[PDB]
């Protein structure tokens, strides 16, 4: 049953092949000896929100494309 | 000289032909014709992003890889500048 | 994955692991990656689109009108894309439908929550998923390798499906 | 705010070239300024992803929500720019004194023009319905004066970021 905490999985994907910059210390298992040791999956469960500036900015677009009728 | 107030200009289009709401925020004198069904908004506000917004808009990004459909690629994992 | 469901870092041996216990593991985390990196805009555009095609639902008496109404039903059908997304990744609808999907018509119901509107941003959600997983773009306006992703497209098709028939 | 119907609406609309289609260019835009603004900033990002590494500058939320926003406030007065046939407020208002605000920040150039490149290229497409998405319904015509129109005022607040 929805629990009605608004609460969804967010997932990210990280095709880091080839980047050097960023600290590859999130994940702490083994090594795959392959491409995947450049790459990642993240998974969190977040509060879904949207801010009164997307809710205003949707509102304005909608207002410039309500469909005439002729 | 830029103000340093963030506001801009937000236009919106009003081409209502066909809608049968009856509105009455332009006070001057009526076309009698299309363009009573028809108005442009002018108001000049302070451009707002929230830091909810900005979170969001991060972790869309942050993949570096994914675009909109049938658009050029400019991704790359390197600093450019 | 059920662990956070009910942040998990997946890299490595264990991405490695993962992709040969789901059918075509790197075209699905392609999937995935098109749908969550355009979220925003997969959003709004079915929830205006919804709204352009009947206006009423921002008029005072429509479901949308206020900000905070807006908001909420923005912040819906973003709920929904995310459960589509996690059915994609996982490869089935178990937590779509026990998560997102049981008892929320109930919910819409005692809310006055219009059916059609929602049918009608879950059906343009759809068709825009549904695109960019058939997306047969030139490879130079392509992010992923240019191939056949049909059978993809069509298991996420039906995890809307299922949105739609608990809702209607 | 001001509302130009009717009559007013007439007048401002021989007062400008092409001013029916002008308003579908306009609309073009500001009907798509999400979408615009979010191609230009994760292009932008896409392409040196060190403007969100833990040291650029686009990096925290509250920085890379001024980002958003100013990518809007630059859209938003070259859409009035379009509107109004002309370019004198977007100068006034929107770029004098802005590279220098910029260079005392630190807001990267290249990174300035790299989302002004990608807001004009969309905006363009818009216009002339070359985009994927065609939710804006238009009577078939030319349309090409108007989104080089547009593109002279990207390429103006390029000028001024350089
Ligand atoms: C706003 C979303 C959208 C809809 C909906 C639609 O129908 N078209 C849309 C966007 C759009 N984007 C462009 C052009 C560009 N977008 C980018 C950024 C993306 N490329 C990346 O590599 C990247 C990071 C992974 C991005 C994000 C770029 C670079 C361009 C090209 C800019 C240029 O200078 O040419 C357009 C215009 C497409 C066209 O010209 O046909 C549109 C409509
Ligand atoms: C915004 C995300 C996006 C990116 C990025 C991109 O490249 N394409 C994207 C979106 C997309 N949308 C659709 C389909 C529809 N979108 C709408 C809503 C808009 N149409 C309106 O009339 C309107 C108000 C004026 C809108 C807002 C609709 C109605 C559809 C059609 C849904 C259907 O029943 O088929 C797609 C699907 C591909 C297509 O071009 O139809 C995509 C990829
Ligand atoms: C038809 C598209 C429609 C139906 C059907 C419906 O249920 N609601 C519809 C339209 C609608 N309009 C608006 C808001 C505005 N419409 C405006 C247009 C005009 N104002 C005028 O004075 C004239 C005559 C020249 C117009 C053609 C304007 C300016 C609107 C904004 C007003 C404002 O600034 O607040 C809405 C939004 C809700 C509402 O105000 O009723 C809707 C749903
Ligand atoms: C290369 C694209 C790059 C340059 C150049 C640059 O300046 N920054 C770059 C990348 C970058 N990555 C991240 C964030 C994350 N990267 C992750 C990838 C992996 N973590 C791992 O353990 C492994 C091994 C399997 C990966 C392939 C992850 C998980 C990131 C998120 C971290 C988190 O959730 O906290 C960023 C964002 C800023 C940063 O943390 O460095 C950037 C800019
Ligand atoms: C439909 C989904 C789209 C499409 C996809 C497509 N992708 C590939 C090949 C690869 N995709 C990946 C992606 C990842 N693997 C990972 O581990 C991660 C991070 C979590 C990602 C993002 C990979 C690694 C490959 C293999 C090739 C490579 O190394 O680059 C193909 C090719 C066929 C295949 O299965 O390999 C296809 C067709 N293509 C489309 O045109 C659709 C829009
Ligand atoms: C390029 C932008 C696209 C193009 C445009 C195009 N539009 C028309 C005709 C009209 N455009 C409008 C738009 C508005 N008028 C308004 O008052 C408002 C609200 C403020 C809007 C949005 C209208 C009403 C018309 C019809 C005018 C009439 O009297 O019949 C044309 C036809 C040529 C012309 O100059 O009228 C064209 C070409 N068409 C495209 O194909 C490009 C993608
Ligand atoms: C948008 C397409 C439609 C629309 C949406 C709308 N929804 C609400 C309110 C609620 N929505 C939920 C949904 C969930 N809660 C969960 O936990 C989950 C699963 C993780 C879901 C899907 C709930 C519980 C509510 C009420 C409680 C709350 O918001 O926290 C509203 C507001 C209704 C009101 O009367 O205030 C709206 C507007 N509305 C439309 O018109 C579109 C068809
Ligand atoms: C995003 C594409 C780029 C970028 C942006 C960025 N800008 C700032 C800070 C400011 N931007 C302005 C701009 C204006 N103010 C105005 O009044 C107007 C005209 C209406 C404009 C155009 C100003 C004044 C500031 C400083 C004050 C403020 O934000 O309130 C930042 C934050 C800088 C910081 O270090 O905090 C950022 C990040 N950054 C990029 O990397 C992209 C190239």
């Amino acid at each position: 049953a929805i629990k009605k905490d608004q609460k969804a999985p967010v997932v990210t994907i990280f095709d880091a092949r080839g980047c050097k910059d960023h600290s590859n210390k999130e994940y702490t298992g083994a090594k795959a000896g392959g491409m995947e040791d450049d790459q990642c999956v993240k998974l969190t469960m977040e509060t879904i929100k949207v801010g009164d500036d997307v809710a205003a900015k949707v509102l304005g677009e909608c207002l410039s494309e309500l469909k005439s009728r002729k | 000289a830029i103000k340093k107030d963030q506001k801009a200009p937000i236009i919106t289009i009003f081409d209502n032909r066909g809608c049968e709401v009856k509105k009455n925020n332009y006070s001057g004198a009526k076309a009698n014709g299309m363009e009573d069904d028809q108005c442009v908004k002018l108001t000049m506000e302070t451009i707002t992003v929230s830091e909810t917004t900005a979170a969001k808009k991060l972790q869309e990004f942050i993949g570096l890889k994914a675009t909109a459909i049938n658009v050029p690629q400019i991704s790359g994992v390197t600093k450019k500048y | 994955f059920s662990r956070v469901v009910t942040a998990a870092y997946v890299g490595g041996a264990d991405l490695q692991a993962l992709k040969k216990f789901v059918s075509e593991g790197n075209k699905r985390l392609d999937a995935v990656n098109a749908i969550v990196s355009n979220a925003s805009c997969i959003v709004s555009d079915a929830v205006s689109g919804m709204i352009c095609e009947n206006p009423a639902l921002i008029s005072p008496s429509g479901n949308c009108y206020t900000n905070r109404r807006m908001a909420a039903c923005l912040r819906d059908a973003e709920i929904i894309l995310r459960y589509v997304s996690y059915s994609l990744l996982s490869g089935d609808s178990s937590v779509l439908e026990d998560r997102c999907l049981s008892g929320l018509k109930e919910t819409y119901s005692s809310l006055g929550v219009p059916t059609a509107g929602n049918l009608r941003a879950v059906g343009i959600m759809k068709a825009t998923c549904v695109a960019f997983i058939n997306n047969t773009s030139q490879q130079k306006k392509l992010s992923t390798p240019a191939g056949d992703c049909s059978a993809l497209a069509s298991e996420v098709a039906g995890y809307f499906d299922k949105v739609s028939a608990a809702l209607a």
